[PDB]
DNA sequence: AGGCCGCTGCTGCTCAAGAGGGGTTCGCGGGACGGCATCGGCCAATTGGCCCGGTGTGTCGCACGATCTGG
DNA sequence: CCAGATCGTGCGACACACCGGGCCAATTGGCCGATGCCGTCCCGCGAACCCCTCTACCGTGTTGAGCAGCAGCGGCCT
């Protein structure tokens, strides 16, 4: 039989090359994780990433990040409520549960 | 996708064989070659850059570079690399 | 009648079904832009021709002439 | 005996040896400068591509062997 993982190779090595510049930005976490990442100068830096310690949110160490709400936290069973029903029926069968559970 | 001994030691060999058939050539064609094609370093620099080293014209490293190809592509030195193709 | 000391049996582990709505991809084209690639000239530059002008030194083509071996 | 091969010697030719002159043929090879077609990119629209959402007659159950530990029970002991 043959076959083959989808991977690729290079006849390539790490002996009499010269390495293009980086720049390390550093990031910080919550709970106080520093980190430091590298990346090429012809690069643009992203105002976010993950932690390298406990993979949670982190940003630079300057900070320039607003929010932008998210669209889609609505789906809960009130609103569906106000969909499904104006609110003098929800006034009224309030109005019958109270005097039955007062009763 | 397993490296094989053979193809390894094989390509090894083309590449030292490539430097020598490069040495009988002049200074300059050698160096003009190798730039170009980054054999020394790996990343192809531009005629400008080849040409700033020597500070001859861009059009000169054009006609430069293509004498060493008509020289390498001649009944008389590709015996040596025709094997490996 | 509960606690506890053994027996004895049992079990377990291991070796050989549609419809609508919306953001995103990519895929064709589609052309615009900028760029480098290809073709008449062109003259006065190193090597290498291509010789004059002297002899000499040294090979070769042949004349006079002596020695020697064979005929 | 003596005459041509071999060699000595001589005269000439002479194919160049020189080392120096004085111009030239061929043959340039660069890109000079001018002209022209292709690579890259930036939209432009549209086909498809993947994700999310909703539908209300009703309907209510998937072998043998070897070794070791635990549960039940007979029977003292208090």
């Amino acid at each position: 039989l043959r076959g083959t993982r989808l991977v690729v190779t290079s006849y390539e090595t790490d002996r009499g090359i010269d390495l293009a510049p980086r720049q390390a930005v550093e990031y910080a976490c919550e709970k106080g994780h520093r980190f430091e990442m590298p990346f090429s100068v012809e690069a643009e830096i992203p105002p976010e990433w993950e932690c390298k310690v406990c993979g949670i949110q982190a940003l630079l160490v300057d900070g320039d990040g607003p929010e932008e709400k998210k669209g889609k936290p609505a789906r809960t069973h009130w609103d569906m409520l106000m969909e499904r029903r104006t609110r003098e029926e929800l006034e009224e069968v309030l109005a019958e549960r109270l005097a039955v559970l007062r009763s | 996708e397993a490296v094989v001994p053979a193809d390894a030691v094989s390509f090894t060999l083309l590449q030292e064989q490539l430097h020598s058939v490069l040495d009988t050539l002049s200074e300059r064609e050698a160096g003009v070659v190798s730039m170009r094609f980054g054999l020394t370093d790996g990343q192809p620099k531009t005629l400008d850059e080849i040409g700033k080293v020597y500070g001859v014209t861009r059009e000169r490293i054009r006609q430069i570079e293509s004498k060493t190809m008509s020289k390498l592509r001649h009944p008389s030195r590709s015996q040596v690399l025709r094997d490996y193709l």
